[PDB]
This record gives C-alpha cells, sequence and structure tokens, in this order.
C-alpha cells in the first residue's frame, strides 16, 4: 500500500543507485578527454598529421 | 685519383646488401630521458628505448649494436604524389657495444 515501512532495502538501493549513477556521470567527461584508451586524442592527432601533411598538388 | 665508380663498390653500404637483418654497430650522439638517438653511419638517425637492465651506461657517445630492418622507413599514401619520408630509421637493440 505504498509505505515503505517494510521496502527500506528496496528504498535504500534505489538511493544508492542514484548516487553511484550521479557519480560515474559527473566525472565520465573530464576524464575521458585525456583518458585517450591508448589512442591519442583529436588534438595531438592533428598536429601530428600537420607535420607530415599529404602531398596532392606537385 | 679514384674514379667515383670505383669507391661505391668497395664502400661498406654496397656490401651490405639488402638492410633487413643486419648486425650493424652504431654510436649514441643525443640521449633524452628514455629515447636514445643512434646514428650507425646511415642516411638518418634510429630510435630505441634505454633497456631495463644495464640502463645508466648508455651515455653519450658508447657504441650500441643494432640490427637494422629499414634503412629509411618510408610509404606511399593514396592521393600522395610524393612518398611522406619520416627522416628516421628502424632499428633494435641488441645490447652494448664488447669492447
Amino acid at each position: 500500500e505504498f509505505r515503505d515501512e517494510a521496502c527500506r532495502k528496496e528504498i535504500q538501493d534505489f538511493f544508492d543507485c542514484a548516487s553511484r549513477a550521479e557519480a560515474a556521470r559527473k566525472m565520465r567527461s573530464i576524464q575521458e578527454n585525456l583518458g585517450e584508451l591508448g589512442s591519442l586524442p583529436p588534438k595531438k592527432l592533428n598536429k601530428l598529421l600537420h607535420r607530415f601533411p599529404n602531398k596532392p598538388h606537385v | 685519383v679514384e674514379s667515383f665508380a670505383s669507391m661505391l663498390r668497395h664502400s661498406p653500404l654496397t656490401q651490405m646488401g639488402p638492410a633487413k637483418n643486419k648486425l650493424v654497430i652504431g654510436q649514441i650522439f643525443h640521449i633524452v630521458e628514455d629515447d636514445l638517438y643512434i646514428d650507425f653511419g646511415g642516411k638518418f638517425h634510429c630510435v630505441c628505448k634505454r633497456p631495463e637492465v644495464d640502463g645508466e651506461k648508455y651515455q653519450k657517445g658508447t657504441r650500441v649494436r643494432l640490427r637494422l630492418l629499414d634503412l629509411e622507413l618510408t610509404s606511399r599514401f593514396l592521393g600522395a604524389t610524393t612518398d611522406t619520408t619520416i627522416l628516421e630509421a628502424d632499428a633494435v637493440l641488441l645490447g652494448l657495444q664488447e669492447s
């Protein structure tokens, strides 16, 4: 009957999931930019390619 | 006066043949914290990393042993009239020179 007198175990986990999802959502953006998963970020690759450009002409 | 053609015949580079899998000794001329710029007598300078064993004795002017794979790294990509060189060479470390 929509009373949390016996749903305490489920209610706390719902709060725990909300905090767990909140923590991951508010930290993924900053670290993923420089984490690079082993592959250089787009800014570094652009500079690397500019040093060895492609030559369509001549 | 020795003709230029005779010089190429007896030059060590010509006697080497193909550059793949050749044991060539070289001398280090520049040191970074982890990169060793090695000159092996070829046109360019190969780059190798300091080994974890006896790493403290790899200093400027030290002679090491190399296994040349490509004399000059160079490849062709589509849309490129001319190949894009890397201005380096590919080699691996087999140890330090046994004086």
